[PDB]
């Protein structure tokens, strides 16, 4: 099933640049999957993978990584599909979301991470766009989330508005091993400005 | 010429929340536009289209054994300043106000294994009495039954009862207004599993939903933390 | 929201507060 | 799965004629519960003379049990006007200020800043300086008088300057190149502007802020802080009241 | 030549989607900028006896920093109405006025002049003297007390008087046949007219002019001065703001 | 019959920006008519339709010499508050205010005499890195190419490239909204000449018009000087 | 230019300012 | 008799003063 | 019942008092 | 002659001054 993020994605141009503007076609922001982390046994709830948007793994979506580096600035969705691998056997859920400049990361900002939130805040994810991973009903969580933040469009070098949540319910239980999470993310509707110069 | 005036006994009073506003001293300020996602405008919207994670000894779940019979397994004075409440978004919603109105839908999701299977008697009981203590106490009450492994999540409404128009969001010793009554979740089997040294035990998530006729009034400030 | 007298609009919709496009 | 009642019926609930509705759920409405004056924050003046420091409406901040502090933190993105009472209370004996000229003067998001006396009112020897941009010009300036004032305050409406459409009350990034600690979730004028408070008190008195925001208009919900402790198991959080067993 | 951008090509830029509106330019709007209350001047009372002096409204001359200082010096020639504030600061104890009653007079430009004390108010004994054009008449007076007064001000608006369609703000020429120095960028009735202050403070007190030049007109655009020192080379010029690096 | 009023609690305060006007003493004056040419309504027409001319070492124009290469020429951080803005209309303009918006046409003029001819690469350069420091570092963006012995003269428009609806018109220890990036002209190729004896240099002058769509914002008054 | 009242004409345009012809 | 202003009527005619029949 | 002067709608019938259904 | 606000009539013309025939 698919849930968006406040909104469907608008290809819009930036309402803040007299500046010549490239989109990005799919076959450039093209897709990328990588696996987030190994949920375990042990790890009691309240615990996550924090993913912020894209940084950290963006040196890695080399093609769509290519043109963001040469280029001021980028407004874009996110197609991503967070996949946790595990038998019907396992027990357990998390809950998986994206969230607008999300904070917390101990400034190990835009690295991706893991930590165990206050509370308050794993019982009131909900409150944003999240979907449900049941160990006895499904094994996807597919959310799909457009431009936003308060500029209309921003420097991803420096901001990174979205950034998924993995949040870990109730823990895993069952067999020994441990349910490898995992995560395909792909730009939509990609659009840059301001070539920077040559690397010398 | 001059008109005749009167001079108000108040007239040089403050007063925090008055229904006017002050005098402009930067006009012609035009803003620009925002686009931005999700503007909301009420609160009781989020409330209402929104699950929030109920808390139980710490935990937002509750747990069966292959072990439980009547005993009951979830209870709650149901009354906003309620303990599995604590956590949640509703609840402190509430704390902004000082009545609260309607019926609340919980969402009770199992999170046991495939391999697993349970039923419980999730029952309200009415605030007169002393509190039941075995499901064959509940039963006679409002209540349904779940057998996951028809549906892995179910959805329970506690209604509003009471002579009360509205009801307290900030309970206390027990008033005619302070409580409208208990949730409970009973065990109504145990916990069939393909192998017990697996799967012992399961945890059905607890969400809490606002009510449709839910609503909330008279806006109230914050006393000593507590 | 809570702006409710007649003399709310002693001064003008442009002079009082901010205009949005 | 049966849904409407009376069968002992597996996922068969029983009936809820669910309710009427009295308040249209009205009080809840963002841009009323926040049309209200509130006190928000605390400050003192500045010596008419020195060179003296502006002082910034963030109200974003929070962490002061307030009810207006969680609300603001209750979302993602905020915009509304300001609008304003300082009302300076007294520290001392009133009867050391027989004059009490107070110069007030309000920056928009983004003004420049240093100010040094520079204003210089003179009369029979003695001669007043007043400040550099206490002044009266461009940014509105406010100057009332204490001296049996029936009301020691003074107050206004001042509309959303920052340059930013709507403002970011987090910050997944940094408002500078320099990825420095402090430059976290602040990306700058991301608030409503600046006041300095001048006056021949100034040691006698402390102020009152008081913040009223129009036009409310909040972006994206954010989880709300709890606000009290987490009461014991089965039981309720008991609490002193308007009820209440007297 | 080519301009439409992409290709290496010589004349040929890049492209420009050049941007939308907001704010309609309306802040630079001279007639607006102009509108409101500028700290213009300070200057001290006159005792109600001896033979005083008039002072004149010219907010031509400027050098003070003042932003309304210069502005008045990006035109060539200027026409608005005028708006008074006058506030009387204290410069000694407050409490050695009791009564504090102050007589300003108006006068339009090009108006008779010489004052001496002439009106003689008397009541056992003592009895006070006002000036001759302190007088309340066909120039308006305008008397306020000052004692307690909860704003030691008075304020109103007075009309273009000069006989001059417009005035030269620069005045290549002289305003007299004796061309000598003094009388060079001249040119009489320059100005708004004048006013007398006059009080039993006079010493005790200070003034605190302001105003407020409604329907401003203003003929022919003129360099308009730099007003920060120049910076170095390939730098800005880092000045302190509600934003910046905290 | 007097009215019932209520003092509100400003009452006897001041304020210098108020949208209303004071009491008249003086009516009935009508006023001499003025045909006087050039009345100008709003400050950014002029600043529109008018060049300034640039601040560089303390003359308005750069120079070219027969040797140069890939040294840049001309640099400035886009910023209200930069140095080769000092001089000039705009940047003066703009200091009665908080936010300026939009992009700037720049004129260079060779006058360098007619026997004479070179060519430059005027490039804008996105404020991320760190500044280039040679043509082959900049040509990678956003620039044209100008040869003198086509055109004498030639504008090129800085952009207007922010998240920043609006930008700082008093820039400072460098935020993001602080700069829009840098100009830079380089020298593409250097001074060709009838005979090198005679002309050895050339001096292009460089002036700034405001952009179409540029517009000021927040009138402010003026701290000291600096 | 930035009279925004309604009572800004509490006086007369006659009265209150100046006349051009 | 005597009352001339417009505010006279400030109040109402039922409540200001008295009323015959 | 004595509410009796103009002004008295001063204020609007929605925020002066209360509301019944 | 010299008369001009609004409220210069919150008087009656009978009220106010006097009257010819
Ligand atoms: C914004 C500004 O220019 N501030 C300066 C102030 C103001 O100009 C002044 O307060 C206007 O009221 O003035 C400062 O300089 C004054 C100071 O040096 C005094 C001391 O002698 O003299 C002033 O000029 C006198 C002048 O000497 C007399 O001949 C006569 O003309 O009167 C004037 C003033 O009434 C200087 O302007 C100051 O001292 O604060 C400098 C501030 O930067
Ligand atoms: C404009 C003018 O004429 N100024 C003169 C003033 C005013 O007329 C006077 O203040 C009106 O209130 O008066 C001056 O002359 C007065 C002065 O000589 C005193 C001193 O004795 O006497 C005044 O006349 C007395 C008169 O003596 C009594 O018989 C009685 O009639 O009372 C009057 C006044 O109440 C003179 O008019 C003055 O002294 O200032 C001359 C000014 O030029």
């Amino acid at each position: 099933g698919t849930t968006y993020c406040y909104s469907k994605p608008d290809g819009r141009p930036p309402s803040t640049v007299s500046d010549p503007v490239t989109r990005l076609g799919p076959t450039l922001s093209r897709h990328y999957t990588f696996k987030v982390g190994e949920w375990p046994h042990s790890q009691s709830h309240g615990h996550a993978w924090i993913c912020p948007l894209p940084s950290d793994k963006l040196k890695k979506m080399g093609s769509f990584h290519e043109v963001v580096k040469a280029h001021h600035l980028v407004k874009n969705g996110w197609d991503v599909v967070v996949q946790v691998n595990a038998s019907f056997a396992h027990s357990g859920a998390l809950c998986v979301a994206a969230v607008p400049e999300y904070e917390h990361t101990h400034e190990k900002a835009l690295k991706w991470s893991e930590l165990e939130e206050p509370a308050y805040t794993y019982q009131q994810l909900s409150v944003f766009p999240h979907q449900l991973l049941n160990l006895r009903t499904n094994s996807s969580v597919h959310l799909v989330m457009p431009y936003i933040g308060p500029g209309p469009t921003t420097n991803l070098t420096l901001h990174n508005p979205w950034t998924i949540v993995i949040l870990i319910l109730s823990e895993l239980t069952g067999p020994g091993q441990t349910v490898p999470v995992t995560m395909s993310v792909a730009p939509i509707d990609a659009m840059v400005n301001g070539p920077l110069p040559n690397p010398e | 010429a001059p008109i005749r005036v009167v001079s108000v006994p108040e007239s040089d009073s403050f007063m925090s929340s008055v229904p006017d506003n002050s005098t402009p001293l930067y006009p012609k300020v035009v803003v620009p536009p925002r686009q931005v996602p999700g503007r909301f405008t009420n609160f009781i919207d989020v409330a209402k289209q929104t699950y929030s994670f109920c808390s139980i000894s710490g935990k937002p779940y509750f747990e069966v054994t292959n072990t439980s019979g009547d005993e009951p397994l979830f209870q709650m004075d149901v009354s906003l300043s309620a303990a599995e409440l604590h956590g949640t978004y509703v609840a402190s919603l509430s704390s902004f106000f000082a009545q609260y109105r309607g019926s609340l839908n919980f969402y009770f999701i199992f999170t046991g294994a495939a391999a697993t299977k349970a039923k419980f008697l999730v029952a309200f009981v009415p605030p007169h009495s002393a509190a039941p203590k075995t499901r064959d106490e509940a039963m006679a009450c409002i209540h349904a039954v779940w057998d996951v492994g028809l549906n892995s999540a179910f959805s329970f409404n506690v209604p509003y009862s009471s002579p009360a128009d509205f009801m307290a969001v900030y309970s206390a010793e027990a008033t005619v207004v302070n409580v409208s009554g208990w949730l409970q979740v009973y065990a109504l089997t145990a916990l069939t599993s393909t192998d017990i040294a697996v799967n012992s035990k399961g945890r059905v998530l607890v969400a809490v939903s606002a009510g449709p006729d839910f609503s909330l009034r008279h806006p109230v400030d914050l006393p000593d933390k507590q | 929201g809570n702006s409710g007298s007649i003399v709310q609009n002693f001064y003008m919709q442009q002079y009082q507060n901010s205009i949005d496009a | 799965v049966t849904n409407v009642g009376e069968d002992g019926e597996p996922g068969e609930t029983e009936p809820r004629h669910a309710l009427s509705p009295v308040d249209m759920h009205v009080h809840t409405d963002v841009s009323f519960l926040l049309d209200r004056f509130f006190d928000v924050e605390t400050l003192e003046l500045s010596n008419l003379t020195g060179s003296p420091a502006t002082h910034v409406l963030d109200p974003f901040g929070s962490t002061a049990q307030l009810a207006w502090a969680r609300l603001l933190n209750t979302c993602t993105y905020f915009f509304s006007d300001l609008e304003l009472s300082i009302q300076f209370k007294f520290t001392t004996t009133p009867s050391s200020v027989g004059e009490g000229f107070v110069w007030v003067k309000w920056f928009p998001v983004g003004a420049p800043t240093k100010t040094t006396d520079a204003w210089q009112l003179e009369g029979g020897g003695n001669s007043v300086r007043i400040q550099q941009l206490a002044v009266a010009g461009m940014s509105p300036t406010v100057v009332f008088k204490i001296a049996g004032s029936r009301s020691q305050a003074c107050g206004f409406s001042v509309p959303y300057t920052s340059m930013w459409r709507v403002v970011p009350v987090f910050y997944n990034g940094w408002g500078a190149p320099t990825k420095e600690k402090a430059t976290y979730n602040w990306l700058p004028g991301a608030h409503f502007g600046s006041i300095l408070l001048t006056s021949d008190a100034h040691d006698k008195g402390g102020c009152y802020l008081r913040y009223r925001f129009p036009r409310a208009n909040m972006y994206c919900p954010r989880p709300i802080p709890p606000a009290f402790t987490r009461p014991a198991d089965k039981t309720r959080h008991k609490f002193p009241t308007n009820i209440n067993k007297q």
